[PDB]
């Protein structure tokens, strides 16, 4: 991932009142993946052919 | 036909329930209870009777 201009420079102080980057900002990148399964259900109980 | 980078073959498991929790339980063997000789042993006193 590259960055934007506007983001290094709200990681900078220097804002005036009411501008949201009055203060040094941190930025934590999330990342979350959806995917697939298999559920086997047998003898009355579950359990994950595969884990 | 193929590539240049060897597909390591990882490892596959997979996961047992067995035994259950405690719903479809309950005891599931009646109530089989009794003991045996218990340990502090109980003396059998004289027996005396008693008449005018």
């Amino acid at each position: 991932v590259t960055m934007s201009p506007e983001s290094v420079v709200a990681a900078a102080g220097g804002g005036n009142n009411n501008s949201g980057y009055n203060e040094p900002q941190r930025f934590a990148l999330v990342v979350i993946a959806v995917n697939h399964n298999v559920i086997r259900i047998m003898n009355g109980s579950m359990g994950f052919p595969i884990l | 036909k193929n590539l240049s980078k060897c597909h390591q073959n990882k490892l596959k498991t997979f996961a047992r329930t067995a035994n259950s929790g405690a719903n479809p339980f309950r005891p599931a063997t009646a109530a089989p209870q009794g003991l045996s000789k218990q340990p502090v042993r109980k003396p059998f006193a004289s027996a005396r009777n008693a008449n005018s």
